[PDB]
């Protein structure tokens, strides 16, 4: 990970050693360990361009709603004033009422998405451990192993299904006929991987069916 | 020169750069050597514990009385739909506050804001009072079937061990679930709904219990009746 | 583009280069109509 560095420094990759020695414990090729980092390398990528993306939405609001708020804080007074030596306040004030609840709710995510972008990398180590390993054992193993390397970093909370898919996908993906488990969502994210090719073992053709079926836009 | 081929058996074929492959299967063993098992990663859909105890949740819902069944289903898809569109209406709060950054306080969007954010203030104290008036609603006429389910989910991982003493013992779940559609289908007991429970529990043990020993050796039954006490009631024999 | 001579050393592989990337082609010192150039001159494309 060091030549895939340039291309804390010794924490991260000692951690990197401990959790493949671990893994090393069901069947570990060195195969995995390169698409472990691709697929690190690649998570890691697409959420620090979302998150910085996020941020600058935000700055832009920040930036606009004060700049207006300051020209709307003289403008009638400057009206007033020209005619003090000799009609936008209602509009103004129809505006400041969806604002006070609009800047009050894009207010605190910039320095969330500040706090957020300083714990990234353990983040994209945690999901890509668990796509590049854990899609084949049962859930007690899922569990187990989730629980192990969660206390392994230190943030026992912090969970990974809200971290990498959001509430509307989840939605839309049960409006299809993906089943509603978590093993069923937990392996609809797995199939994320593009590095490889996914393998459904799948009893029942449920899966298949909502596979192909979201599926249909492309050829 | 630019492009890239691959071989197919005897062709040579050009690699296009939109290709995607994913393939299905129908039964965990078979097929993987060791050596096409480190390029392909493997996903197992599986029913679990959890899982199968909403299903025949859902499914006592529904064959209890049909209108709870409706009721909960209208109301989900309802709040799943004020939902999206909800965030979708929150989705041009990015085009308020800096379509252009310019002239922000002049021209009407800023008035076009306003009855944005005012549909949104209403949809969301729609969906709070929808939120408040789903959720006991749903969980007294829901609650009155999960202590069948829950045994009922405890008897198929008792049933599902049976094949690795003997070949040949192993059991379906669409013939399973089928059994847990006779239960209902032959039963009609017109009681108390409590009183219905234990007995509805009670006229499914028979079933599984037949069921299963019209496959078994004569010389297994005890076995099986033993290993299936065991699994009911794990409190009538205590430890060590 | 690409420009070539007819009794040149690397005739072939840069008239396959110039086929491939589509490059417009000029050509110095012909002689006449060269036996390789006929189904290019022509017509002749099976299709995959």
């Amino acid at each position: 990970p060091e030549m895939l560095f340039s291309e804390v420094d010794p924490d991260f990759l000692k951690s990197f050693l401990l959790i493949h020695e671990s893994c090393k414990a069901y069947g570990a090729t060195p195969s995995q360990y390169m698409t472990f980092l691709h697929v690190y390398s690649a998570i890691s990528s697409s959420k620090k361009k979302e998150l910085l993306k996020r941020q600058s939405h935000l700055q832009a609001g920040v930036s606009k709603l004060n700049e207006a708020k300051a020209l709307v804080d003289e403008l009638n007074r400057k009206a007033g004033e020209q005619s003090v030596l000799l009609e936008t306040i209602k509009a103004a004030e129809v505006l400041i009422n969806q604002l006070d609840r609009e800047h009050k709710r894009w207010n605190a995510q910039v320095v969330e998405i500040t706090e957020e972008l300083a714990t990234l990398p353990k983040r994209a180590q945690l999901a890509a451990a668990f796509i590049t390993y854990l899609s084949a054992a049962p859930e007690s193993l899922r569990k187990t192993c989730l629980e192990e390397w969660t206390k392994s970093a230190g943030l026992e909370k912090f969970d990974l299904r809200r971290f990498l898919c959001t509430e509307s996908e989840q939605l839309i993906w049960k409006s299809e006929g993906l089943p509603s488990d978590d093993l069923s969502i937990e392996n609809a994210l797995v199939i994320l991987q593009s590095r490889v090719c996914p393998f459904l073992i799948d009893p029942s053709s449920q899966a298949t069916e909502w596979l192909k079926t979201h599926l249909k836009d492309s050829r | 020169g630019p492009r890239y081929v691959v071989q197919i058996g005897d062709k040579i074929i050009d690699y296009n750069e939109e290709f995607r492959l994913f393939l299905s299967t129908r039964n965990p063993n078979p097929f993987i050597p060791p050596d096409a098992a480190s390029i392909v990663t493997e996903v197992n859909f599986t029913t679990t514990r959890s899982g199968l105890r909403g299903q025949l949740l859902a499914l006592t819902i529904q064959h209890e009385k049909p209108d709870l069944e409706e009721q909960k289903t209208k109301l989900l898809q309802q709040e799943e739909d004020k939902k999206i569109q909800l965030a979708k209406l929150e989705e041009s709060l990015l085009e308020t506050l800096a379509t252009s950054q310019g002239n922000i306080l002049e021209n009407k969007d800023l008035i076009e804001s306003l009855n944005q954010t005012k549909a949104s203030s209403a949809l969301i104290q729609e969906s709070l009072k929808e939120s408040y008036k789903l959720q006991i609603s749903l969980d007294q006429e829901r609650d009155a079937y999960l202590p069948l389910a829950e045994s009922a989910s405890k008897m198929y991982f008792i049933i599902s061990d049976l094949s690795k003493i003997n070949n040949m013992y192993r059991f379906s779940l669409a013939a399973f679930l089928r059994l847990f559609q006779r239960a209902l289908q032959n039963k009609q007991d017109s009681e108390n709904t409590e009183q219905r429970i234990q007995s509805l529990i009670s006229s499914l043990q028979h079933m599984v219990y037949e069921y299963i020993c019209r496959c078994l050796f004569k010389a297994d039954q005890l076995m099986f009746a033993l290993h299936f006490v065991r699994g009911m009631h794990p409190e009538l024999f205590q430890e060590n | 583009l690409e420009v070539i001579n007819q009794q040149d050393s690397n005739f072939i592989t840069a008239l396959e280069l110039a086929v491939r990337f589509g490059k417009t082609l000029i050509i110095q010192e012909m002689d006449g109509v060269e036996p390789v150039l006929y189904p290019l001159l022509r017509r002749d494309l099976v299709a995959q």
